[PDB]
């Protein structure tokens, strides 16, 4: 996917 | 409030593509702007001077760097390995929006990103503390050679960091 976190980016 | 300025250069495989600079709203957030400022010079045992990028998606966002400690996922801040938030007075008007990245509440490591579009689903979650005054062209040029497979122009790396004291 189109997320912007800090640890375990997923689809 | 005499806002500071910061920038850093991008290298496309042992080649300088160009510089990208950013203006921070220290006036509004004279606290979290410093975090970014420090992450340039990359003292305090971290920063963008790790010569590496995470990923580049064409038509969404662009960034990379920081972390570097835990299998390419390091990251501590000048206020600790975590840090509280500020507010969401600012919003995401569209492209050229400099927003932070977070992995929970009161958990803002340091890493940020450029928004190259209207990330309306990130608004309210990410902290906007600056904008891309100039360099969007370089960012676009960068994204043009990006991909969703998590590879970009062979191997883009941070050439050098700025920090305009």
């Amino acid at each position: 996917x189109l997320l912007v976190t800090a640890g375990l980016v997923l689809a | 409030m005499v806002n500071p300025t910061v920038f850093f250069d991008i290298a496309v495989d042992g080649e300088p593509l160009g510089r990208v600079s950013f203006e921070l709203f220290a006036d509004k957030v004279p606290k979290t702007a410093e975090n970014f400022r420090a992450l340039s010079t990359g003292e305090k045992g971290f920063g963008y001077k790790g010569s590496c990028f995470h990923r580049i998606i064409p038509g969404f966002m662009c960034q990379g760097g920081d972390f570097t400690r835990h299998n390419g996922t390091g990251g501590k801040s000048i206020y600790g390995e975590k840090f509280e938030d500020e507010n969401f007075i600012l919003k995401h008007t569209g492209p050229g929006i400099l927003s932070m990245a977070n992995a929970g509440p009161n958990t803002n490591g340091s890493q940020f990103f450029i928004c190259t579009a209207k990330t309306e689903w990130l608004d309210g979650k990410h902290v906007v503390f600056g904008k891309v005054k100039e360099g969007m062209n370089i960012v676009e040029a960068m994204e043009r050679f990006g991909s969703r497979n998590g590879k970009t122009s062979k191997k883009i790396t941070i050439a050098d960091c700025g920090q305009l004291e």
